[PDB]
């Protein structure tokens, strides 16, 4: 048997609404009983330890809720018989590792009496309140293989609508979108439903 | 002033943004409350759940930095310890409440990273050495209408002095 290595690439996700979760990467093999444990502080609390499961050993899901705007030193430590070991420390704002829930209610319109022309409109998820979000907007004709996208700096600020323009006429044509904090910092959410609509000729 | 490691160095412009977020959300939570307290309250909001500054600490938007952040540090204990009272009781009184139990501690959370960060610029910025106690005295002074009352009327308060001091830093 053999002492444990330092824990390393250790990364926190904040999925909209749930409690921050960190997950790394143990390292060689130990043949021993390793404990893994999830520490987090502000500058001015210790919260909880987190201990990790058998059945997900590299990985822990904090106990308290997630606080933004204040930033959370966090580390891990690994031991066994044979030693006990801590991994490099991170400290961040929760802020910039969030994934958003996926906008939803996407819906087409053609709110301009011309062909080249739809709308969408959609609504935002909740942590709009809370950070400037960015999109990818993807779109292709109804009986096309791949996805086509829109220069993702033209749908580079919270917005609850866009319009697609220079479409072919008379085509039949699908959406979906997804958004993330506005500087890059963070995680992109799923997509949204798919929602279609048709143009003028 | 006790620290366990260097207090983050983009601190006045991280509570701005909390200062922001409580003030966006105050009037939900007000609204919340109120409404699942039921009559007599949605129909007569302002003699039952007015702005009134009791013993509520005091704030001089006037102040100079850190002369604010010590008023907003009692504030925010202050509206802290209320905020505990508030839940205990609402969670007896109004057990179907849930959304209003929610947002009651989403907001007491929300507090407690502001008080976090204004003691790191007091302490890391001021060197201040500590800062002066004053609690809301939730008591069982009351039936349940005067804390019902006294409830929406913290909230009141609340909702009112939060945006004065959101524009202020």
């Amino acid at each position: 048997g053999l002492p444990p290595e330092k824990p390393k690439n250790l990364s926190c996700i904040v999925n909209e609404g749930k409690k921050m979760r960190c997950e790394w990467d143990g390292g060689r093999e130990t043949h021993l009983e390793t404990n893994f444990t999830l520490k987090s502080e502000w500058a001015t609390h210790k919260f909880a330890d987190c201990k990790a499961k058998r059945d997900t050993p590299t990985s822990c899901t904090v106990d308290y809720s997630t606080v933004y705007f204040v930033n959370i030193e966090v580390w891990v430590e690994a031991e066994n018989a044979l030693g006990k070991v801590t991994s490099d420390h991170i400290n961040f704002d929760p802020v910039y590792k969030v994934k958003p829930n996926p906008p939803h209610n996407l819906s087409v319109i053609n709110s301009e009496e011309l062909s080249s022309i739809l709308k969408l409109t959609w609504t935002n998820p909740s942590i709009k309140s809370v950070i400037i979000l960015k999109y990818n907007i993807q779109y292709r004709t109804k009986d096309a293989s791949t996805w086509s996208q829109i220069p993702p700096e033209d749908t580079a600020s919270t917005r609850s609508s866009f319009t697609v323009q220079d479409l072919k006429p008379f085509t039949e044509y699908v959406f979906r979108i997804r958004c993330m904090k506005e500087d890059g910092k963070g995680y992109w959410s799923d997509w949204s439903e798919e929602a279609s609509g048709i143009t003028y000729e | 002033c006790a620290i366990r490691h260097p207090c983050h160095n983009n601190l006045m412009n991280q509570i701005r943004s909390q200062l922001a977020q409580l003030n966006g959300s105050a009037n939900a939570l007000f609204i919340l409350y109120y409404t699942a307290q039921g009559e007599p309250f949605p129909n007569n909001l302002d003699k039952l759940c007015g702005p009134n500054v009791t013993d509520f600490p005091p704030f001089h938007a006037n102040g100079t930095e850190k002369a604010k952040l010590v008023e907003l540090y009692r504030i925010v204990v202050y509206l802290g310890t209320s905020l505990g009272n508030i839940t205990r009781d609402q969670k007896i009184l109004n057990p179907s409440a849930l959304s209003l139990h929610s947002k009651l501690n989403a907001t007491a959370d929300i507090l407690r990273g502001l008080l976090s960060n204004v003691l790191c610029r007091l302490c890391s910025k001021y060197h201040v050495g500590h800062v002066d106690v004053t609690y809301g005295p939730d008591t069982s002074g009351k039936d349940v209408f005067q804390k019902k009352k006294l409830g929406c009327q913290l909230l009141g308060k609340y909702k009112q002095i939060i945006a004065v001091l959101a524009q202020a830093f």
